[PDB]
RNA sequence: GGGGGAUGACCCCAGGCGGUAGGGGAGCGUUCCCGAUGCCGAUGAAGGCCGACCCGCGAGGCGGCUGGAGGUAAGGGAAGU
RNA sequence: AGGUGGAGCCUGGGAGUGAGGGCGCGAGCGAUAACGUCCGCGUCCGAGCGCGGGAACAACCGAGACCGCCAGCUAAGGCCC
RNA sequence: ACCGUGAGGGAAAGGUGAAAAGAACCCCGGGAGGGGAGUGAAAUAGAGCCUGAAACCGUGGGCUUACAAGCAGUCACGGCCCCGCAAGGGGUUGUGGCGUGCCUAUUGAAGCAUGAGCCGGCGACUCACGGUCGUGGGCGAGCUUAAGCCGUUGAGGCGGAG
């Protein structure tokens, strides 16, 4: 149940626990949906074969939630007369990893 | 359990502190016995606010004896700002740190 | 047209003083350097925030020398070796692997030394 | 044109171009503005006290620095200056300007002169229960010359007059009438 | 800036974006005057005390405890901010 | 001519500093002496031209800091600890 | 009140409650002050007794502390402790990893240059008449003094030297 694929970045190790995903708002509005995402690091069931013989295949998971940044600050700040403040952004859709 | 008390407690909280800091916690007649025969001031002090505690309870919190003093402490406020030799010029005042003096007496 | 400011400021500072967790004897209500302390810690933070991801860059360095050797060759060999690869090429989840699956790792471990000599 | 007759199952007057036209808010509260103003009144902060008494602001090479402002009560800074101008003399033109589009924002209700006559605060209970609703809640006395007496007085008082009687008058949300003579400060429109 | 914007907004790519005096634009709370066919509260005005929803933000909202009586303005105005 | 692409010109409101140094080079002085000063050509720093390097070191080599902690190639500079 | 021989200077300090019903009596105690009862909607509303924040002194508890450096700290990983926004976070840190405070004036500043011990409240680009550009808008000949009259609200409207 544990594969390593890699979207727009790595953001990889996983099969089924939904791993909190980078942005991508073209596929997925696509609430509890379904797609596909390039392998490149097949380990399943202690068996392995080259990320670029999966290249070939791969899994898809479903467009779960739309995580809203999960708390983190940011003081801009220095003794040079210049500070400022903003909170986190990165957040992302959750989605499960539907293994195949 | 009850407890004893008293502010406008003319004396060195401070000092006043190291008496409890002993008798602290404790059987009562036990300690009763520290400040009756231990030495600085305040004990006299001490002793008293163990006395209408002790008294408060069995009297209107009640079990003698198999009491003692679960905890105990002291605090200071009011103070006394007090004038000194004008720095031979300028007011150079200290402070009798008045003094609280709260103490428990529950019963084993 | 009174200003009694007041209530206000006041508050703006509790605001900090929360910026003000426990941290270190004082400060920790340090009305002052209280405030202080912060742009410190920030910045800080900051530069921490794009740090980081460094730290680890190396992190996995290690972890990772831990087996690119352990078999039996460096991470000058292994990369050349790496990316005479083709349709596969990946460093970071490489090493948490070589330790979360040895089997896994050993594998590439191979199909590598070869693709190298 | 819908110039709406009282005494309802009367006549009916036309709309005079005059109010008729659009609208201007800019100039709309502008009109209002010019009102208030020379309307309220003024204050300040003692002219003896802040700045009132001696001072030894005292040598120095001492422990210190220095009958001025920053230590206390005493001073101000730039304060209530009584001394300060109030007034805003709107302008002529600009204001009469106002009411009048003003009014038109009015039109969006005609009081026949026989009721220059009435009598009683209790007859307005009455040309009252005529109709009423929530915008007589406005309401807005007004005869034509010389107020709509008694009809003065009562839970929403204020008679102006075919002569005065502008803006600072209804023009604020509100709802009224007036006396032809009234109309007769549309004259003076 | 430019390709159509329905009021939003959406798409491309060009295109940067470190900045003190200092120049231009935009927003935030502070005590007051409207109550532009505005009024909440003894089952709390407000300040206080504490917090892992809303905002780039300066603030918001909202829930728990406190405390004895107020005042809020959906919008424009004013200033001892 | 112009590949460029985004500087240019006039009118007009609001300005700030009106004394700087550091480095390379070409000159002046100077014991071709000084982290000396004095003029020039480019850069440099400006209390943030914040990060890398040279141990540490504005500053000299590379670099233009909108934001994204568990991506990828390199610069200069390095790879026995 | 107070320093000044004098002329003169010149403060601080308001708030219980609906009303005292303001705490008879009993308790330890020389008392003050503390324990009960009683008023009471509440007395942690209780006699300088509304709200009564911070700084600062206490009393217990969690965690933590004796081959260890820096205000800071913040990034990583770990154990203990609680999960009224539970498979995610709280708090505390053992290590290691990268780190020179903060303000004015400065060519240049960690600073060993100065500014400040700590907290709370006061405290610094304003108003008027002119002029000056820009803009929101009313007529292009545009525009008003002072005053006369009208004025719960008090309603502006006439005034034509300039």
């Amino acid at each position: 149940m544990f594969a390593i694929i890699q979207t727009g970045g790595k953001q990889y190790r996983v099969s089924e626990g939904d791993v909190i995903r980078v942005e991508s708002l073209q596929g997925e509005a696509g609430d509890k949906v379904e797609l596909k995402a390039l392998f490149v690091g097949g380990e399943q069931t202690v068996f392995g074969e080259d990320a670029g013989k999966y290249t070939v295949q791969a899994e898809v998971v479903e467009h779960g939630r739309g995580k809203k940044i999960y708390i983190r600050k940011y003081k801009s700040g220095v003794q040079y007369r210049r500070r400022t403040g903003h909170r986190q952004n990165f957040t992302a859709i959750k989605i499960l990893g539907i293994q195949g | 359990e009850a407890k004893a008390i008293a502010r406008y407690v003319r004396i060195s909280p401070r000092k006043v502190r190291l008496v409890v800091d002993l008798i602290r916690g404790k059987s009562l007649e036990e300690a009763r016995n520290i400040l009756r025969y231990t030495n600085k001031r305040g004990a006299y002090f001490v002793a008293k606010v163990l006395e209408s505690a002790a008294a408060n309870a069995v009297n209107n919190h009640d079990l003698e004896d198999r009491l003692y003093v679960k905890a105990a402490y002291v605090d200071e406020g009011p103070a006394l700002k007090r004038v000194l030799p004008r720095a031979r010029g300028r007011a150079d005042i200290i402070k009798k740190r008045t003094s609280h003096i709260t103490v428990i007496l529950g019963e084993k | 047209p009174r200003a009694k400011t007041g209530i206000v400021r006041r508050r703006r500072h509790k605001k900090v003083l929360k910026r003000a967790k426990g941290f270190w004897g004082s400060r920790s209500k340090q009305y002052r350097n209280a405030f202080q302390t912060l742009l410190n810690a920030a910045t800080y933070e900051y530069r921490d925030r794009r740090n980081k991801k460094r730290d680890f860059r190396r992190l996995w360095i290690q972890r990772i020398n831990a087996g690119a050797r352990l078999h039996g060759m460096n991470y000058s060999t292994f990369i050349n070796g790496l990316k005479r690869a083709n349709i596969d090429l990946n460093r970071k989840v490489l090493a948490d692997i070589a330790a979360r699956e040895p089997e896994a790792f050993k594998a590439l471990v191979d199909a590598s030394r070869n693709a190298r000599q | 044109m819908e110039a709406t007759i009282y005494d309802n199952t009367d006549g009916e007057v036309d709309l005079p171009d005059v109010f008729e036209t659009p609208v201007r808010s800019d100039l709309i509260g502008k009109a209002v503005r010019a009102a208030q103003a020379n309307r309220k009144q003024d204050y300040g902060s003692d002219e003896y006290a802040g700045l009132r008494t001696p001072a030894e602001s005292f040598g120095s090479g001492r422990g210190q620095a220095h009958r001025v402002p920053q230590a206390v009560k005493g001073r101000s800074a730039h304060p209530p200056k009584t001394e300060k101008d109030r007034s805003l003399d709107l302008n002529d033109k600009e204001r009469q300007l106002a009411v009048r589009s003003a009014l038109a924002a009015t039109a969006d209700v005609v009081v026949s002169d026989d009721f220059e006559d009435l009598v009683k605060t209790q007859e307005v209970v009455s040309l009252l229960e005529a109709l009423d609703v929530h915008a007589d809640i406005d309401r807005l006395f007004v005869t034509s010359d010389e107020p709509s007496t008694a009809a003065r007085n009562l839970a929403g008082a204020d008679v102006a007059t075919a002569s005065e009687v502008n803006t600072e008058d209804l023009a604020p949300g509100r709802l009224t009438v007036f006396t032809e003579s009234a109309l007769a400060e549309v004259a003076e429109r």
